């Protein structure tokens, strides 16, 4: 599948519910679609062909939601460029993907590299259509490497059944669009029916939450850093979310304590996985009214993920045993886009599924008896 | 030491039917839908040999 062809469905559904809410302006499903196919016939006659890498270097708004849409209907994968990063990495990162075009606003323009064409964003219609095979993507993550990633690992984590997001859900948009966080806070809610509410410029802190959530946010992503500070500061501040999320660095079973003893009727889920695997490969779910005891997860592996624990001689550990950790399933990356070498060496054969590949995170962990998983720290 | 990461081991170059390129230890067997092409041979010569020939990450389907 492609998110695209995930959204046509919504679309079709309920073309007039709320796609997109952006201060005061507020875009349907529909004119979502419609405003990303104008763009879209732009992009193709600027030259835009399949498979072109497509930088963007926008401000969080409705706008850009539009661009990474109208980039994928191009055919064309987008290379998501944060408007804060020092020239030298934007030069980096459009050179390295081998983007000749960058979207831009009148805002940003002066952050496009020399010798890129420059597509401002507020100057007919047509697309080529995304497919599952072709790159969605490549993101960037001590010296930078991009990962390219295929509309089909897209759709695999957007549209998985696990995230529960309804059509009446409003998901607060304010990760860096570089990262991968976004594509839960923009993705997850447009292949589900539900809306996507850009944060109003700045960090969110607590008193921006529930500002949000009093104006409908119903569901939330903090970096581990942010929700360790609200947890520990405010607590009673994700109280009204259906859904609380956090995941990144360490987050220590306290702060998600502090979380349910103020909020006993909040979900509370920890997500786990690198960008190689797109966002998260394992989750831990914190119900209603349940207690997160001494130790937090890293959890289960998403719905259509598997996940290995093997020792220095490649075989399975027993429960208890620390040992390290490989992803496969759904939602790998092609790899690192111009470095075989290194993909070759990082997305390896897996012994547990033919012709399948694992990536190697790593990571040490061990299982639980019931086949959770704890995270026992980096290999090195 | 991560076995795919010992600069003293022996290793191969597993291709699957997608054209898809890993490294992999020797002492290791093969999975099931891999097929060795190169080795075994020391860890730099692997990839040497992965850089010069998996040219497309696309996988061929």
């Amino acid at each position: 599948s492609t998110v695209p062809e995930l959204l046509a469905r919504q679309v079709t559904r309920a073309p007039d519910a709320v796609a997109v809410v952006d201060r005061d302006r507020v875009l349907t499903y529909r004119e979502l679609d419609e405003l990303a196919g104008r763009l879209s016939g732009r992009l193709i006659g600027r030259g835009v062909r399949r498979g072109d890498r497509v930088a963007v270097l926008l401000d969080r708004s409705a706008d850009l939601v539009v661009t990474l849409l109208a980039i994928w209907k191009a055919g064309a994968a987008y290379v998501p460029v944060d408007a804060g990063y020092p020239a030298p990495r934007v030069a980096f990162m459009v050179a390295d993907s081998g983007a000749s075009r960058m979207v831009c606003s009148a805002a940003t323009r002066d952050g496009v590299p020399e010798g890129i064409e420059a597509i401002v964003v507020t100057d007919e219609a047509s697309a080529a259509g995304a497919r599952p095979g072709d790159l969605a993507y490549v993101m960037y993550t001590g010296i930078p490497k991009g990962v390219a990633v295929p509309h089909r690992s897209v759709a695999e984590l957007a549209g998985n059944p696990g995230w529960a997001v309804e059509p009446g859900d409003a998901v607060l948009m304010h990760a860096p669009y570089a990262f991968d966080a976004s594509l839960f806070e923009i993705w997850v809610p447009l292949v589900s029916g539900g809306r996507v509410v850009i944060a109003e410029p700045g960090p969110v802190d607590a008193r921006r939450l529930r500002e949000a959530i009093s104006s409908g946010v119903t569901r939330a992503h903090l970096t581990a850093g942010s929700f360790r500070a609200v947890a520990e500061e405010s607590p009673e501040s994700f109280a009204g979310l259906r859904e609380v999320l956090t995941g990144g660095d360490v987050v220590p079973a306290h702060a998600v304590a502090r979380v349910r003893s103020a909020c006993p009727r909040v979900r509370i889920r920890h997500l786990y996985g690198p960008t190689e695997t797109t966002l998260c490969a394992t989750w831990h779910l914190l119900e209603p009214g349940d207690e997160i005891g001494p130790v937090l997860p890293i959890g289960r592996p998403l719905p259509g993920r598997r996940a290995q624990v093997l020792d220095a001689s490649l075989r399975a550990v027993a429960p208890g045993v620390i040992g390290d950790l490989y992803l496969s399933g759904a939602g790998l990356a092609d790899g690192y886009l111009r470095r075989a070498g290194l993909t070759a060496e990082r997305f390896v054969a897996d012994p547990s599924a033919p012709g399948a590949r694992m990536y190697r995170t790593g990571d040490l962990a061990q299982w639980t008896a019931d086949g959770a998983l704890l995270f026992a720290g980096r290999a090195d | 030491t991560n076995p795919f990461d010992n600069e003293d081991g022996s290793f191969l170059v597993l291709v699957n039917g997608e054209g898809q390129h890993s490294l992999w230890p020797a002492f290791a067997e093969v999975p099931d839908g891999w097929t060795g092409v190169h080795g075994p041979a020391s860890r730099q010569d692997c990839l040497g040999y992965v850089e010069q020939n998996w040219t497309d990450l696309r996988p061929k389907s």
